RNA sequence: AAUGGGUCAGCGACUUAUAUUCAGUGGCAAGCUUAACCGUAUAGGGUAGGCGUAGCGAAAGCGAGUCUUAAUAGGGCGUU
RNA sequence: AACCCACUCCCGUUGAAAAGGUAGGGGAUGACUUGUGGAUCGGAGUGAAAGGCUAAUCAAGCUCGGAGAUAGCUGGUUCUC
RNA sequence: UUAAAAACACAGCACUCUGCAAACACGAAAGUGGACGUAUAGGGUGUGACGCCUGCCCGGUGCCGGAAGGUUAAUUGAUGG
RNA sequence: UCGCUGUGAAGAUGCAGUGUAUCCGCGGCUAGACGGAAAGACCCCGUGAACCUUUACUGUAGCUUUGCACUGGACUUUGA
RNA sequence: CAUGCUUGAGGUUCUAACUCUGGUCCGUAAUCCGGAUCGAGGACAGUGUAUGGUGGGCAGUUUGACUGGGGCGGUCUCCUCCUAAAGAGUAACGGAGGAGUACGAAGGUGCGCUCAGACCGGUCGGAAAUCGGUCGCAGAGUAUAAAGGCAAAAGCGCGCUUGACUGCGAGACAGACACGUCGAGCAGGUACGAAAGUAGGUCUUAGUGAUCCGGUGGUUCUGUAUGGAAGGGCCAUCGCU
């Protein structure tokens, strides 16, 4: 055989659900790439993780051309 | 590979940055401007040595 | 310390800083032990003559905690800022 | 008799009214390629992990 | 159809010394307690010493604060 | 033949015997056999060499000490609710 | 004390060391054996009566010889900081 | 202290079903009681043990090189 | 250049040190041992100490684990996909591939622009070079495997430039620990833009090694009587297939 081979899984996914509060800094999703776009009130780590900056309640809408998926914050 | 050198103040204190270069390709020594805590302003730094 | 064979925390982690020798002969009074000295003088044989302090320090240091019972004068021992300022608050004088 | 002290591990731990102190590995060397973020982030000192009390104050006998 | 035991009687395996940590139960209490030793010798003396009443820092040091830092900014540990 | 040895078969194997016996067998004036006294020994002795022998014990004797060596391994661990 | 043989020894052969206070061996050393011997002698090694013979290779590792050059220890201490 | 066929730590005198069989010796034979003997020697394991080997590692007796000491005089060649 | 003062190296010789397991005298009645005297060697040999070489003659030890028994073979750290059962995680000597780097611009910013391919026309090149036109919309591209992304293009070009900044850091994700990952915002100084603004490396996920010890650059620390120094501490950094 010459196969024994993989890497240890990166615990990748959404880590708060739609209706969930935030706070300030909390990570939402972690990503390769962009399955999910930053909307209004998040932001974008340099490895594609999407956080919160500022509080309220996650939304999960999709929208606009290019039918993106995207996530924001809204009132609470 | 890539030889490891020393970008060092154009101020008097001793404050050093640290990275590596091609030395084969670029024969050129490395004239960065840099900040200097010491100093609290940008100044230039000039490649020395590592060791 | 065994972790199974695993290295073990002393000596996984560096160690760090140096044994100062110069606080060997050191001491600290509170405010609150100034009233148990004998008489109105608190000195280095004084605070030895009552046990407030072994036999070997040199230096001693008062700092502010709780409340000095009477006006003692403080005779070659150092004293904080809050340490003073409450001394001479009880009629206490601070020379030398 | 009188118990003995490890003495590689009270170079390597403080005992304070917080905890017991120690330093951070990976500063030694081969500090070229880290990020000065990561290196900046391993510079003060920290307490003890609650997992690693027990061990550590048997060592330095404690308890 | 794996081990051990033919049976009876007698013997036969978590102890002791010194250092400590936790719990129960008591003596004193911002104080508690002595060790070698002396001694009428389980009394009494002996408070050298140990722990506690203040912490932060690698340290000098400063101290209800201290350390990092250009910073009375933030942050770590500590304080009723 | 005596004497020294031990090639074959069988018996014996809790033996008459912790290595024998009965039948046959080899050498038998020689590098022979034997009595008495003496010398060499434990990482040492001796060996026409089989790792053989050194008091029924030998890939390092026996005895007493370090010593209750060490055993992450087997075994055992005693009255009641 | 489960192997007596094709195994060991042997007479014969060869190589090699040793000039005597010999090489070599046992002894912290004195000393002793070799040997009251002296190269036709003594030690080590391999082969193994007798007959016919014992062919090529000095690259590797050993041993023998050479001294020019290159490296190279304690020791010494110019110079510099 | 029976046989068979099944079940079952998987090859049963002892379990299920069933079939046979009055109680107890003596002389013989060894098919089973995984019969007795010897904490398997084969295989594996233990951060086990011995003894043996070598261009494994680290040392060492012995042998050998040179400096100093015991250790001096004279002459001569060469060097600073 | 003879000289005078010293020392290094060699050769020759002498005797007086040392050596004699050579003779003859005595102790003595004695192939030991001493002393005396002849003879030979002779500053050599030899012994002590310091040092290089050789040295299984002798010794104390090491010589990994997984494993459809052990050995032989293969594997041992990291990244991507499947197994993996639509949150995370999930084993096999299960099925397939990659890494132990590169870049002073391949980074930052402002401005500007869209690819591969097909067909038709055109001097030799002809299926394929450079040019013009139409269609096409991403079948191209991304330094490097695979997956997930890419129009504010994250792809391409140019000008200026060093944010591949220093001290931090609310709050999180992961996780036995040691390590790991993201990050708004504050203060100092910066670079692009007229300005809102963007910039704490590169589309993302691999490109790695704890402690000890030793070396280098700084330093409001310490420094064994005192003043210094040596040494130690703190910050930065170098040396392990
Ligand atoms: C192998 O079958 C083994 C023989 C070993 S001889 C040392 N079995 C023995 O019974
Ligand atoms: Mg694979
Ligand atoms: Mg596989
Ligand atoms: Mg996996
Ligand atoms: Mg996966
Ligand atoms: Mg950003
Ligand atoms: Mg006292
Ligand atoms: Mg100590
Ligand atoms: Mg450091
Ligand atoms: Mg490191
Ligand atoms: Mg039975
Ligand atoms: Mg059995
Ligand atoms: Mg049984
Ligand atoms: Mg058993
Ligand atoms: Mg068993
Ligand atoms: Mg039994
Ligand atoms: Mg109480
Ligand atoms: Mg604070
Ligand atoms: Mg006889
Ligand atoms: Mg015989
Ligand atoms: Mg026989
Ligand atoms: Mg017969
Ligand atoms: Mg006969
Ligand atoms: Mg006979
Ligand atoms: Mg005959
Ligand atoms: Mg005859
Ligand atoms: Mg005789
Ligand atoms: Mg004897
Ligand atoms: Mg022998
Ligand atoms: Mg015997
Ligand atoms: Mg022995
Ligand atoms: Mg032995
Ligand atoms: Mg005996
Ligand atoms: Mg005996
Ligand atoms: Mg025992
Ligand atoms: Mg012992
Ligand atoms: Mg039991
Ligand atoms: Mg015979
Ligand atoms: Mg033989
Ligand atoms: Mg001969
Ligand atoms: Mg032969
Ligand atoms: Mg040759
Ligand atoms: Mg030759
Ligand atoms: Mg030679
Ligand atoms: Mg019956
Ligand atoms: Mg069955
Ligand atoms: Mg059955
Ligand atoms: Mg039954
Ligand atoms: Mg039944
Ligand atoms: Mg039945
Ligand atoms: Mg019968
Ligand atoms: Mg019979
Ligand atoms: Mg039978
Ligand atoms: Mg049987
Ligand atoms: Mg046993
Ligand atoms: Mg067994
Ligand atoms: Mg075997
Ligand atoms: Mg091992
Ligand atoms: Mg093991
Ligand atoms: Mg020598
Ligand atoms: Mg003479
Ligand atoms: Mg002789
Ligand atoms: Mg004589
Ligand atoms: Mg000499
Ligand atoms: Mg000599
Ligand atoms: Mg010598
Ligand atoms: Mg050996
Ligand atoms: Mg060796
Ligand atoms: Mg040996
Ligand atoms: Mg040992
Ligand atoms: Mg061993
Ligand atoms: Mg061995
Ligand atoms: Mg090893
Ligand atoms: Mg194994
Ligand atoms: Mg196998
Ligand atoms: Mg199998
Ligand atoms: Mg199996
Ligand atoms: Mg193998
Ligand atoms: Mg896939
Ligand atoms: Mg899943
Ligand atoms: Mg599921
Ligand atoms: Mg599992
Ligand atoms: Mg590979
Ligand atoms: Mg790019
Ligand atoms: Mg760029
Ligand atoms: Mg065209
Ligand atoms: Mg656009
Ligand atoms: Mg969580
Ligand atoms: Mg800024
Ligand atoms: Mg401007
Ligand atoms: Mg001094
Ligand atoms: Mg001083
Ligand atoms: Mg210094």
């Amino acid at each position: 055989t010459r196969n024994g081979r993989d890497s240890e899984s990166k615990r990748l996914g959404v880590k708060l659900f739609g209706g969930q509060a935030v706070k300030a800094g909390n990570i939402l999703v972690r990503q390769r790439g962009t399955k999910f776009h930053a909307g209004y009130g998040v932001g974008l780590g340099k490895d594609h993780t999407l956080f919160a900056k500022v509080d309220g309640v996650v939304k999960f809408e999709t929208k606009g051309a290019f039918g993106r998926k995207y996530v924001s914050i809204v009132a609470a | 590979m890539r030889e490891l050198i020393r970008l060092v103040s154009s101020a008097g204190t001793g404050h050093f940055y640290t990275t590596d270069k091609n030395k084969r390709t670029k024969p050129e020594k490395i004239e960065i401007k840099k900040y200097d805590p010491v100093v609290r302003q940008h100044v230039i730094y000039k490649e020395a040595k590592i060791k | 310390g065994f972790e199974g064979g695993q290295q073990p925390l002393h000596r996984r982690l560096p160690k760090f800083g140096f044994v100062s020798l110069k606080a060997m002969d050191r001491a600290e009074v509170r405010t609150s032990e100034l009233a148990k000295v004998e008489g109105d003088v608190v000195s280095l044989q004084t605070l030895k003559d009552a046990n407030l302090i072994n036999q070997h320090v040199q230096r001693v240091k008062v700092m502010l905690s709780g409340e000095v019972g009477r006006a003692v004068t403080l005779k070659g021992i150092a004293a904080t800022k809050g340490a003073r300022a409450a001394i001479e608050a009880a009629g206490g004088k601070f020379e030398d | 008799p009188k118990m003995k002290t490890k003495s590689g591990a009270a170079k390597r731990f403080k005992k304070t009214a917080g905890g017991l102190k120690h330093k951070h590995a990976f500063k030694s060397h081969i500090l070229t390629k880290m990020t000065t973020k990561r290196k900046r982030q391993l510079r003060g000192t920290s307490m003890l992990n609650k997992s690693d009390v027990a061990r550590v104050e048997r060592s330095l006998r404690l308890r």
